């Protein structure tokens, strides 16, 4: 500052003001909850949307937090070329329809929709960018699937299966099938919820999972782990 | 872009007043502001300066300890509170905007000033001319000299050329001794050296009559030349 | 009066331990400070507290060679009359400032873990600076009165830079010591215990207790509590009993044992610096990532 | 059927092209430049470090005056830096924070950005109100925008993930021309120095040369084994360099219509994100996923030096017009100037 | 399919009929350009610190 002229000093002051604004914006945006929606085909996105081309963003406030929700279902390009842009999201919400246990895709033969949904979960869960990101698994259409067991057994999806043909156990078998795809059972886990029509338990479960994720993120930052 | 001044009027010696300048049509909070006064028939004279964000304030020696400059950004207004006014303070006051970054042009807009009448070390810029009888269609050359070196160690020469037409506020022509302001015809050109500077007009269009001023921006006590008048 | 026949113990035990502690703890604190300044420049809220703790640990260890020479020669403090008081002041000042910094860190951890959603000013980097300033002010206020209560004189044999317990003018050292302990140790001890027991309890309950992170965090919290208690209780306790025993008609059959217990107790309060270095810096993943990053940059 | 005849004719044309290219290769670049003196060891150290971004920096660009630069980060920030004094000139907040490309107008009056929103936004820097405002919003691509380059104040060229490139008239905001032919996501483009042709590199492991005014593909270059991420044009304008995911760089000549040189090392196995040339075209700078930048002798295909100062993936680099410095950005939210 | 194949055939025909230059001439031209501008490269040959804009 000894040799700086008047205009140089004014420019430095302007840069300092810009820095202060940037710091304020960054500290405001740091305490935010960002969620990434994923799924295969049409399995429920608007229904999961609860206001309590390209990429679609949804902003909402539950109690005092700011929730950002990113849906990339309309992106038809290669996933590996932009999937690293989301490395750092608070949680990944994966939606799976339970009604796809007996109906297969007509576009491609022998391509069962549930099997086509498990491969996407396997790719997303075991990813170089999402090694630590929390995953919340939603199993929708629980009621409509429940009455379908009376006609078509679970062997249509998994022929190597034998058990009671009731909802309370067939659904749990799929619960286990999706959960065993995780190859990092330590230092990472999945919160699975059966979607209900009460319209309130979904946001409560998401809030609980997000709170537990933020607690473990704070544990690492403050040197306890 | 508009700046409108309010205040002025007859003032007894020792009184107080508050001049106001209301801005519209631009981002007020991003611009530093100056108050510049001109005596009844004199040249321009810098008075005060307040930085963007009110972080820096500068006063002239004549008004230091008597005048106060302030800004209200939500209301987009600039205030000059004057106390203990002497009879020498009668002048027309203008509020001037100026922004400072790499490549910006300060002093680029002047408001239509307000008149105040009161009842009865520093770089010296010499403009050793008073009147230049001229004819349209011929080139003119105005000269200004400084008592110091306006060229800095970073290669910038801080000299500004302003033009005041009769009955109008001064407007910026040249900044940093070579850069032509936006909206100025290509006829005007600036050149010079560390000490002597020249403004050249190629072909007059019978509109360039008025008073030309040279100002320095090397150090914050700002000095204007006596001014050169162009009459036909 | 009473003979100081335990001076052989001071002759060849205190200097060795103090010198070892200084020798291995000075470069460690220097390296930690350099790593904080260079490879972790964003300087989050906890990094400020860690940097302040490291700086006060370095300031504490700076005053070690003076007592090293004082005890290595046995006596003859030849650094002056003001230097003895300054060094004895700085030792306690840094000790109690480190205690207060640990308490502040425990409070911050409690706020950020028990309430992960209803506290946002803690994450701001301007709260840590204020907390550090208040800690420094409290430490200065609490330790300033001790400077003028320290006895320094020569017995026409040796110049003895004595500490609070062996200093004269009793009945004034006693009450100041009691107030200082009950204010700057007893309250932070309770605060730390209450803030960490709750953390352990909420880590053992809630959701997803099978995670590897929770078990490690709970074990580390237990280790922190154990280190704090072990390093800080015996020193203050034995100080209180020594001061009281010097103000009674008791015999020297056990006075020498009391004095030797105090002498042994002080190096534990010294060793809490090692405890802090091991349990607050090396175990953190961010520090390991930073040192690995600079090592890899040097390699490539 | 007719399709069988057409594919047989296409195979015959491919064989003829391969024969024509093979008959032209009598000597290699290494043999010709075997007896030329090496450049030695290139030692360069950091002079400036620009801080202020709080997320991964995805693109950067140099101004024509070689003093101002622009940089975009995935925190909704486009920052304009004065590199000489480190001062910040402008900070622009983007409507969409998923920015992936940058462009600076050659005149210095406009900047352009775009990314995962399938939209190219053009910001005007010189205004009478003293603030940077959105001047244009070009839409029409059906995939994420990966690269954009100005031709003048009223013409831009963009490439995006729907395997197409576009030439836009900014004033009317309409797609003046569309270039098609790639079978994969187009990842990079580079304009010729005279601004009459441009090369594009996509994920189908091939590069294509396009004529701007005619909108037709002149030549196709192959040889890479993975997705091409970066493309740069040689200062002369008769060759270009390509970097891809198979940890190799390659040099292609337009007039010879084939490959000239390959730059690879046994100890490099990561992908390449950026390529650039020096002022004389003798050094080739490439940023890698292993947090490093490598300098290659473009003639002898020998490693010359490394730049290692970043704690995360190097994503972008650029050499100034006068060649006095090189700027490097990275995912660790820092930019560094080296010379 | 018919147009898909015909357009590809036409594009290949357009690409095939071009004039090529011997590879030796290309290498010679690149070497000549690199040599003729060797002294105007600050990165290749560092300049004195007096005329370096990025000195501290
Ligand atoms: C009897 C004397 C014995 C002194 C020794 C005892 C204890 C030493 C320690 C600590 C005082 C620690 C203070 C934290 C305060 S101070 C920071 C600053 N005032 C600000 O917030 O702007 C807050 O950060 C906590 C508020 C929580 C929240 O609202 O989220
Ligand atoms: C014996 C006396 C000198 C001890 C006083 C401590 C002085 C010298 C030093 C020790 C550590 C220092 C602090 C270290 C880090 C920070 C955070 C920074 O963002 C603001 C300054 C601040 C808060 C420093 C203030 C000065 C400080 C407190």
């Amino acid at each position: 500052g000894c040799t700086l002229s008047a205009e140089d000093k004014a420019a430095v002051e302007r840069s300092k003001m810009i820095d202060r604004n940037l710091r304020e914006d960054g500290e405001k945006a740091a305490r935010e909850v960002k969620l990434l929606l994923l799924g295969a085909g049409e399995s429920g996105k608007s229904t999961i949307v609860k206001q309590m081309t390209g990429i679609v963003e949804t902003h909402f406030t539950f109690k005092d937090l700011h929730f950002k929700m990113f849906d990339v279902g309309a992106q038809r390009s290669e996933r590996k070329k932009w999937i690293h842009c989301f490395e750092g999201v608070t949680a990944i919400i994966f939606c799976v329809a339970l009604s796809d246990y007996d109906l297969v895709l007509a576009e491609d033969e022998e391509m069962n929709r549930m099997h086509e949904s498990m491969k996407l979960f396997d790719s997303i869960c075991n990813n170089k960018w999402f090694t630590d990101t929390s995953i919340i698994l939603f199993l929708n259409k629980k009621d409509l699937f429940e009455e379908k067991i009376k006609k078509s057994p679970l062997t249509i999806c998994y022929p190597e299966y034998a058990g009671s043909n009731t909802y309370e156990e067939a659904a749990a078998y799929i619960q286990c099938q999706f959960e065993d795809l995780n190859k990092r059972k330590d230092t990472k886990e999945i919160y699975t919820h059966f979607t209900c029509s009460t319209d309130t338990e979904n946001i409560r479960f998401v809030f609980a999972a997000v709170k537990d994720t933020i607690l473990q993120l704070n544990l690492k930052e403050y040197n306890l782990v | 872009v508009q700046l409108v001044e309010s205040g002025g009027g007859l003032v007894q010696p020792g009184g107080s007043r508050k001049l106001s300048c209301s801005a519209s049509g631009f981002a007020f909070s991003s611009f530093g502001m100056h108050w510049v006064r001109q005596a009844p028939e004199k040249g321009l004279e810098w008075v005060a300066y307040i930085s963007s964000g009110s972080g820096t304030i500068y006063y002239a020696d004549t008004v230091k300890g008597r005048f106060t400059i302030s800004r209200d950004d939500p209301k987009n207004t600039l205030f000059l509170q004057m106390t203990s006014l002497r009879s020498e303070d009668t002048a027309m006051y203008y509020c001037v905007r100026s922004i400072y970054y790499y490549g910006s042009s300060p002093f680029d807009f002047w408001g239509q000033g307000t008149t105040l009448t009161v009842s009865s070390s520093d770089i010296v810029m010499t403009q050793a001319t008073s009147s230049v009888p001229v004819t349209p269609g011929e080139s003119v050359s105005i000269s200004c000299r400084s008592s110091k070196s306006l060229l800095h160690s970073n290669g910038n020469t801080y000299l500004y050329w302003f033009l005041q037409r009769p009955g109008q506020s001064p407007q910026l022509l040249i900044y940093r001794m070579s850069n032509l302001a936006s909206g100025v015809p290509d006829r005007f050109s600036g050149s010079g050296s560390g000490t002597a500077f020249t403004l050249t007009i190629s072909r007059l269009e019978a509109e360039d009559v008025g008073v030309y001023y040279c100002m320095q921006h090397l150090e914050y006590p700002l000095t204007f030349g006596a001014g050169t008048k162009l009459e036909l | 009066n009473c003979t100081d026949e335990n001076i052989p113990l001071k002759m060849h035990y205190l200097p060795v331990i103090y010198g070892i502690i200084f020798l291995v703890g000075f470069p460690g604190n220097a390296v930690v400070i350099s790593t904080y300044i260079f490879k972790m420049r964003p300087w989050k809220s906890s990094t400020i507290i860690m940097l302040n703790l490291a700086c006060t640990d370095l300031l504490y260890l700076t005053s070690l060679p003076f007592l090293i020479h004082y005890y290595a020669s046995g006596e003859n403090w030849i650094f002056g009359d003001f230097m003895c008081k300054f060094i004895r002041f700085s030792f306690h000042f840094n000790l109690y400032s480190s205690i207060l910094f640990l308490t502040c860190f425990s409070i911050f951890r409690y706020c950020v873990i028990i309430h992960p959603m209803s506290c946002f000013s803690i994450h701001k980097t301007r709260c840590a600076v204020v907390a550090c300033a208040v800690v420094w002010i409290i430490s200065l206020v609490a330790v300033i009165p001790m400077t003028f209560l320290i006895t320094s004189t020569n017995r026409t044999n040796r110049s003895a830079c004595l500490d609070l317990t062996s200093s004269d003018e009793l009945n004034t050292i006693k009450w100041y010591n009691l107030i200082l302990t009950a204010t700057t140790f007893c309250l932070p001890l309770v605060i730390v215990t209450l803030c960490y027991t709750t953390i352990i309890h909420t880590l053992t309950h809630g959701l997803q207790t099978d995670s590897c992170l929770k078990q490690k965090a709970r074990r580390l919290t237990i280790l922190l509590l154990l280190a704090f208690y072990v390093c800080f209780l015996p020193f203050h306790i034995l100080r209180v009993i020594r001061i009281e025993s010097r103000l009674l008609s008791i015999s020297c059959s056990i006075e020498n044992q009391i004095h030797e217990a105090y002498i042994v107790s002080r190096p534990l309060a010294a060793l809490n610096t090692f405890g802090n270095l091991l349990l607050y810096v090396v175990v953190s993943d961010n520090f390991q990532q930073a040192v690995c990053s600079t090592v890899r940059c040097k390699v490539s | 059927s007719e399709l069988d005849q057409l594919r047989q004719e296409a195979e015959q044309l491919k064989n003829q092209i391969r024969d024509a290219r093979k008959a032209c290769a009598d000597a290699t670049l290494s043999q010709i430049t075997n007896n030329i003196d090496p450049v030695g060891r290139i030692q360069m150290r950091t002079r400036r470090t620009l801080r202020g971004h709080l997320a991964k920096i995805y693109a950067m660009h140099w101004g024509t005056d070689s003093r101002l630069l622009v940089s975009a980060s995935q925190d909704g920030k486009l920052i304009i830096w004065d590199s000489y004094t480190t001062n910040k000139v402008h900070a622009i907040p983007l409507r969409s924070s998923w920015v992936m490309t940058c462009a600076y107008a050659p005149s210095g009056n406009y900047v352009a950005c775009g990314g995962l929103d399938n939209i190219c936004s053009i910001y005007n820097l010189k205004t009478r109100e003293g603030n940077v405002r959105v001047s244009r919003e070009l839409a029409g691509h059906t995939g994420y925008l990966s690269c954009c380059r100005f031709l003048d104040d009223n013409q831009i060229v963009t490439s995006s993930g729907d395997t197409t490139c576009a030439l836009w008239d900014i004033e009317t905001g309409q797609q003046t021309t569309t270039f098609t032919g790639h079978t994969g996501d187009v990842m990079s483009l580079s304009l010729a120095p005279d601004t009459r042709l441009f090369v594009s590199g996509a994920c189908d492991a091939s590069a294509k040369l396009w004529d701007v005014r005619e909108g037709m593909c002149r030549q196709t270059f192959t040889g890479h084994e993975s997705d091409i991420n970066a493309i740069c044009f040689f200062p002369n304008g008769n060759a270009f360099a390509t970097g891809s995911d198979d940890a190799t760089c390659r040099l292609f000549d337009l007039r010879a219509d084939q490959e000239l040189m390959t730059y690879s090392h046994d100890n490099i196995i990561c992908g390449i994100t950026s390529v650039s040339f020096s002022k004389s075209g003798r050094l080739l700078l490439a940023g890698y996923d292993d947090f490093n930048c490598n300098v290659w002798d473009a003639l002898k295909a020998d490693r010359a030096g490394v730049l290692a100062g970043h704690d995360n993936r190097v994503s972008c680099l650029g050499v100034t017009d006068d060649g006095m410095a090189v700027a490097t950005g990275s995912w660790d939210s820092f930019l560094k100037i080296w010379n | 399919s018919i147009a898909q194949a015909r357009k590809l055939v036409e594009q290949l025909k357009m690409e095939a009929n071009i004039d090529r230059i011997k590879v030796s001439k290309a290498a010679a031209d690149l070497m000549a350009y690199c040599e003729a501008h060797a002294k105007e490269d600050p990165l290749l040959t560092p300049v004195p610190a007096s005329e370096n804009p990025f000195r501290e």
